[PDB]
């Protein structure tokens, strides 16, 4: 129910921008948005939480933004290891991670 | 630091009920929640639930409300800030449509608005 | 409300323990530590009395030369050199306890005490020049 | 002018004694209280010396956690609960002496010392949040 | 830079020594001055410990009743009576050392300590009247 971008790509040095949106049930003003980098069938990785706060160690080229109707995730200056699938999650302080559909980058 | 070694790659058939083990090291097991996540093939990733290794409190999705038993046993002090814990996962009216990889991940922070957020994950376990 | 007691939040997060500082502050010169007899117990109690006022005045002298007299929480003008700790605000105040924080900040605590010291001496030099008109 | 001396206005009105506070302030750590010999008189004088700095530092520690460091007259943010004393301003400062005032306010003096304590800790928490921008 | 050390600028000009006050400030309660044994050396060390906190608290009490708590350089409202010293600013701060200055200002240092004392008590009386509205 939390629709992401279908798919998209770029080139080394360029940037991308994944989307994440949905109804009033899971988006956006009264919810937080986290961004997990999730290679298929492996240990995931937290990139950004609370709409735009990067997890410790995350490269600054990963960035988060949230409009009043859709949350974004820009991945600047691409590199080889970026070819993974990315999922957004909506959550509050006492709930669960409503994950997103998916986006192949 | 922090590690969360998971159990083996179990293989059963519908109707049964299997237990998944998550064993932690390098951090205080009581200070962060333990989350259970499922990555099925015929669906998007599903957050199953988290449980409090300190308060014993548990919270899971309605898609698992009366089907899953989440439990943890008390930690073992190693140093002032390092302990070893364990978290257990069970499913009731289990079929074969619940097949996939299962992950355990601990919480993010000890306070704030993203306390329970799955931050440090395990290596996963293949199932039926 | 809560009120855990003296050192009651030693295991809590730095942000949570930082709200109950008066709890530890008042127990730094009291305890239960009238004639002065020099018996085996009397000498022991005299040392306990002199020691408490000594260690109390050392901390107050540091707060003085930093410009933080009478403050439990004072802000400064020493910027946080990230080589002391590259941790972020949330992963400190909502994650670490003061004990494990003191463990990793312990190497540079002498460097910080010097920068706070000269920041206050230069600050008091500027305030005098500004009031010279 | 007047200058009654140490405790000279102990029988005067609270408003009149309140103008000569420095008179009592300076005599709280001096008196006449160089080698340390442990004779019968020498032990006596050592106890007199340690005791004065002890009772002096207890009062200064209270002034500290109240936000009244270095003040003889500091104002606060604890409102006067009339169940402490329903007397009016004029019938206090122009009528009562500090001795008879301390006599009737003595029951609640511990309650007041706690409200002053947490008023300062919450105040120092607000000043930090205001300077966070 | 420079950093001459403890008392390193005792022969320097008053204006030059006045920039390195923290150097002398921190060495007023430390030195190297755990059981309390009353041996010939043990009594000696106990006197050295009590004495340092005594002379330290006397100076801090003066800074308190002057309104200069926690300050190395505080400005006042006592005007400079030229009968204390008719020297000019430049021939003091760029000429005299604090030692030879203290030599000629020594007679009136008690007069100055009283004017500073009552200036602060009247000042704290005014601040209360201003906050009475
Ligand atoms: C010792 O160490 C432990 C482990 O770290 C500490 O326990 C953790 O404390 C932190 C903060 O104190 C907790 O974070 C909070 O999490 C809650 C989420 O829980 C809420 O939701 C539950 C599921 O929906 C619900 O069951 C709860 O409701 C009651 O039920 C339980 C049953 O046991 C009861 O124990 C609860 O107390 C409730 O009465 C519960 O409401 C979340 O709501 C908090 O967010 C709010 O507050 C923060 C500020 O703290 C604010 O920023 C937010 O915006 C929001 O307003 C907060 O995130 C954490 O859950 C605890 N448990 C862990 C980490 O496992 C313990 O506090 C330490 N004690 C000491 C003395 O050191
Ligand atoms: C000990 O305790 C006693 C008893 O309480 C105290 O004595 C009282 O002190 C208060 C204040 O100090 C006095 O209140 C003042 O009253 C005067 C009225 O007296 C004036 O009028 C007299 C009649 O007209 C006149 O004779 C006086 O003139 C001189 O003569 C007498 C002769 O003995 C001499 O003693 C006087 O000193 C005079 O030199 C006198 O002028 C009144 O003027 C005062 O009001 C002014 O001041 C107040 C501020 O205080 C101000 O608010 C007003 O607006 C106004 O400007 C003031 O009300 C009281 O009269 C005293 N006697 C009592 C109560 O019986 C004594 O002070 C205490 N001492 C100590 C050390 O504790
Ligand atoms: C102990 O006591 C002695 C004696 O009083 C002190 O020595 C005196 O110190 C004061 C200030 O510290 C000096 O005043 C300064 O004078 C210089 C002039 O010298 C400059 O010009 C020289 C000739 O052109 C030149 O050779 C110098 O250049 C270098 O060479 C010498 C060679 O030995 C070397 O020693 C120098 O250090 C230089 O490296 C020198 O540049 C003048 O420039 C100063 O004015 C500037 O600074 C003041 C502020 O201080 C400012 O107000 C001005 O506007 C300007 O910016 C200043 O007037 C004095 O010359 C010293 N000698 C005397 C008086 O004989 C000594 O400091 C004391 N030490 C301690 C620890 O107490
Ligand atoms: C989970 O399993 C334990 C096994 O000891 C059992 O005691 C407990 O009741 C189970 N949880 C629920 C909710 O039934
Ligand atoms: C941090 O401190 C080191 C020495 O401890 C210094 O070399 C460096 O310049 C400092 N960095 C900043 C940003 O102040
Ligand atoms: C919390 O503090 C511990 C202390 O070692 C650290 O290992 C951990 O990474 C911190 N948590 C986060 C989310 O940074
Ligand atoms: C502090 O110094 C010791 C010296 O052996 C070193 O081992 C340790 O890693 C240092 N810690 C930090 C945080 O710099
Ligand atoms: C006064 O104090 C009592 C308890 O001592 C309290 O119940 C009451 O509410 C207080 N009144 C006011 C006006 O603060
Ligand atoms: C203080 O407490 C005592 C207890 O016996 C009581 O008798 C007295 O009246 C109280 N005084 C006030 C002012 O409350
Ligand atoms: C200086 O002090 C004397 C007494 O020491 C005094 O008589 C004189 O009026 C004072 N002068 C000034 C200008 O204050
Ligand atoms: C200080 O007093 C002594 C008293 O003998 C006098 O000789 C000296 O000149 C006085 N000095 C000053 C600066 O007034």
């Amino acid at each position: 129910v939390l629709t992401q971008s279908a798919s998209v790509s770029g080139s080394l040095g360029q940037s991308v921008t994944i989307s994440c949106t949905g109804p009033n049930s899971v988006c956006c003003s009264h919810k937080s948005i986290s961004w997990y980098q999730w290679p298929p069938g492996r240990a995931p990785t937290l990139i950004i939480y609370e709409d735009n706060e990067r997890a410790p160690g995350i490269s600054p080229r990963f960035s988060g933004y949230k409009s009043y109707w859709s949350a974004y995730l820009t991945i600047s200056d691409l590199r080889p290891e970026d070819e993974t699938t990315y999922y957004c999650c909506s959550y509050t302080h006492n709930s669960g991670c409503v994950f997103g559909t998916g986006t192949k980058v | 630091q922090g590690q969360l070694v998971q159990s083996g790659a179990t293989t059963t058939k519908p109707g049964s009920s299997v237990k998944i083990s998550c064993k932690t090291s390098g951090y205080r097991f009581n200070f962060y929640h333990i989350n259970w996540i499922r990555q099925t093939a015929g669906r998007g990733p599903e957050w199953m639930g988290w449980i409090s290794p300190y308060s014993g409190d548990k919270n899971l999705a309605p898609a698992f409300q009366d089907r899953v038993n989440m439990t943890t046993d008390t930690e073992v002090p190693v140093t002032s800030f390092t302990s070893t814990g364990a978290a257990y996962m069970e499913i009731r009216n289990l079929t074969s449509d619940d097949t996939g990889t299962y992950f355990c991940a601990k919480g993010l922070l000890r306070d704030g608005s993203s306390t329970w957020l799955p931050y440090l994950w395990g290596q996963g376990t293949l199932l039926t | 409300a809560v009120f855990l007691g003296f050192l009651g939040a030693a295991g809590s997060t730095m942000g949570a323990a930082s709200m109950t500082l008066t709890v530890q502050a008042r127990n730094l010169l009291s305890g239960i530590v009238h004639l002065l007899k020099l018996t085996v117990w009397g000498i022991k109690q005299l040392q306990a009395r002199v020691l408490a006022v000594e260690r109390y005045l050392r901390d107050q002298q540091l707060l003085g030369i930093w410009g933080c007299s009478g403050k439990l929480i004072c802000c400064t003008n020493v910027p946080w050199n990230s080589s002391w700790s590259n941790r972020n605000l949330s992963e400190i105040w909502d994650n670490m306890t003061w004990l494990q924080w003191d463990k990793e900040i312990s190497n540079y605590t002498q460097i910080i005490y010097g920068l706070l010291e000269e920041s206050q001496n230069q600050q008091e030099k500027n305030e005098q020049d500004l009031l010279a008109l």
